[PDB]
């Protein structure tokens, strides 16, 4: 996502 | 150049104590200074994903050609989200030199981002804080960055959005990071008008202190 | 209101000292102070003969809805040559309120002109003086006053064109003569960047004193 | 004319 890690 | 003409005199407007004898101002994405999964194009004003957008890290960031000279004192850009493309995993930020290009704009130490699909500021860290709305296509988002105070605010469709970043360090480079396909931004560097009043904005911070 | 929204931006950038609401500055052609052979569109910022343009006297002026407010210091406004129609008898500049608007400018007292047939300067005098080139179809022509000093200097496409008056009164009117069908001019007040750089000029200027 | 006179 905009998160480094699903 | 007519595009060239407008460029020199909105730098020299909005920077007038910026020689770029002396440091060069940034005036477009770096061909060398990306990740391989990003395209440039339109004089390189233009960023596309290329990449397959199927591999466990996808992201893939673009530095500008130099980064912003403390001289500048406030420094402002915009960038207008062409293209959401599949999921509209874009940041706009600001990162240091050799930073990872492989990542989006603000998972790194040294490297600050604002992300369009969760409104999420990030911070040197791979979780956001939230700061904003969400962006998505149409709109244009501002990174204004003051040198002398060392603090970031982000704008978006000519909105203030607030503080996002305190303690930037110095010599940080424009930054945009894509992740999906489809997904495509254009940088303005001064090239044509801002959406927001950065003049307005200079002006009411300079009489402030 | 995107056209109004640069136009207020180049204002206040170009006249930080003008205040509007005392002053306002001009913006656009009268309707009410023309000659009945103008006639005005685009709105009001263009200008076309509209005289069957075969009396001894075909001559017809307009001027701006405001006189310019000494608080600009300097000021500057630009007139493209759309069309110069049957002969171009075209005149550029400034006149005092109330001028007879039945002439080009610069014929009579208290008005102050440039012509494009012949690139003589017109100052309170039917006789011109050789000033500057011709100008016709395509050019931009630019006149430059300055409130501190009283003088008036003109450019062409971007080029100065060296002083053309001195001991000018105060609160003059932007003013453009057109004598012949088919002359087409439009004004730019602001709404447009400049082909002259003026930004450029004011700041050598008020270094030079 | 420029000139005030033709
Ligand atoms: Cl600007
Ligand atoms: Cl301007």
């Amino acid at each position: 996502e905009s998160s480094d890690s699903q | 150049n007519e595009q060239e003409k407008e460029l020199q005199r909105r730098l020299k407007r909005l920077y007038p104590a910026v020689d770029e004898q002396e440091t060069p101002l940034p005036r477009s994405w770096s061909p060398k200074d990306k990740f391989s999964y990003i395209g440039l194009s339109q004089n390189n004003l233009r960023v596309h994903y290329k990449g397959h957008g199927k591999t466990p890290k996808d992201a893939a960031s673009v530095r500008a050609t130099h980064p912003i000279p403390a001289a500048c004192g406030i420094y402002y850009f915009e960038v207008k989200i062409v293209s959401k493309g599949r999921d509209g995993y874009m940041g706009i930020g600001l990162s240091a030199q050799g930073v990872n290009m492989n990542r989006l704009p603000g998972w790194d130490k040294h490297s600050y981002g604002y992300h369009g699909d969760d409104g999420h500021s990030f911070c040197s860290s791979g979780t956001g804080q939230p700061y904003g709305p969400t962006f998505t296509t149409g709109d244009v988002i501002g990174c204004c960055v003051n040198l002398i105070n060392n603090t970031c605010f982000y704008t978006k469709n000519g909105h203030s959005l607030g503080i996002a970043f305190t303690d930037l360090p110095p010599n940080l480079y424009p930054t945009v990071g894509l992740q999906t396909p489809g997904e495509v931004v254009d940088a303005n560097f001064g090239q044509h008008p801002f959406v927001f009043d950065i003049e307005d904005y200079m002006r009411e911070w300079r009489t402030k202190i």
